[PDB]
């Protein structure tokens, strides 16, 4: 399948990305509290379901939420400010709460249940969420070494990642608060002047140069 | 996984 991808809402951060976080990769968001991670899933959680011509893949999302972070009130307001139903909006995004980093990983594998129910459907799977994807490794596990569990069961649930996004062409999106290189694309993001975000690409010798956005009503925007 |  060819590359498809998802606007982000702000033109700056979708040029820098080259058009959008794509399909059969897993784009992976880093910055400390604050910098705008989970607006930036909640706002593609929206786009994915618009049609192309607006940005979207007429997707349907899955979102595995290990904070208590999803807010469907935030889907609701982005959805009716770009034009989309709520209801509609809400009704395809299949979420789950993840316990610890062990039904996180076992999450992965409940997902791929659903992707494939919906794989050749109107609305196939085109966004798949992990938002934090490292919180609980860090807080259940110690150990930094290639042999510690730590890094043992984080590589295979970024690989168990990697297989469905490429498998069933699905833009895989995480986010991790500051292995590091298992990520196809890596975006840094950080809170600047007046409320501004500010993202960088690390380690993607794509476009050189910053993209600026705003959180607002309608997700993010420049 | 539920609907959200």
């Amino acid at each position: 399948a060819t590359i498809g991808r998802i606007s982000t809402g702000s033109k700056s951060l979708d040029k820098l990305l080259g058009g959008g976080i794509e399909t059969q990769a897993i784009t992976e968001v880093f910055g400390e509290f604050g910098s705008g991670k989970t607006q930036l899933a909640h706002t593609l959680a929206v786009m994915v379901q618009l049609p192309p011509e607006e940005g979207g893949l007429n997707g349907s999302v899955m979102w595995i939420d290990t904070e208590n972070t999803f807010r469907p009130e935030r889907i609701r307001e982005i959805a009716q400010n770009r034009g989309l139903d709520p209801d509609e909006v809400l009704k395809h995004i299949a979420y789950a709460r993840a316990f610890n980093s062990n039904h996180q990983m076992l999450l992965v594998q409940q997902a791929e249940d659903m992707i494939k129910e919906l794989l050749n459907t109107d609305r196939p799977v085109k966004l798949l969420i992990v938002d934090s994807l490292t919180s609980h490794f860090r807080s259940e596990y110690i150990g930094r070494g290639a042999l510690a569990e730590r890094q043992q069961k984080l590589a295979k649930h970024l690989a168990d990642l990697h297989r469905l996004a490429n498998l069933y062409d699905i833009a895989v999106f995480v986010t991790n608060q500051v292995l590091a290189h298992s990520a196809t694309l890596r975006v840094y993001l950080r809170k600047g002047k007046g409320g501004k975000r500010i993202a960088r690409l690390i380690d993607a010798p794509l476009p050189e140069g910053e993209a600026v956005f705003s959180i607002t009503e309608k997700g993010i925007e420049d | 996984f539920h609907a959200a």
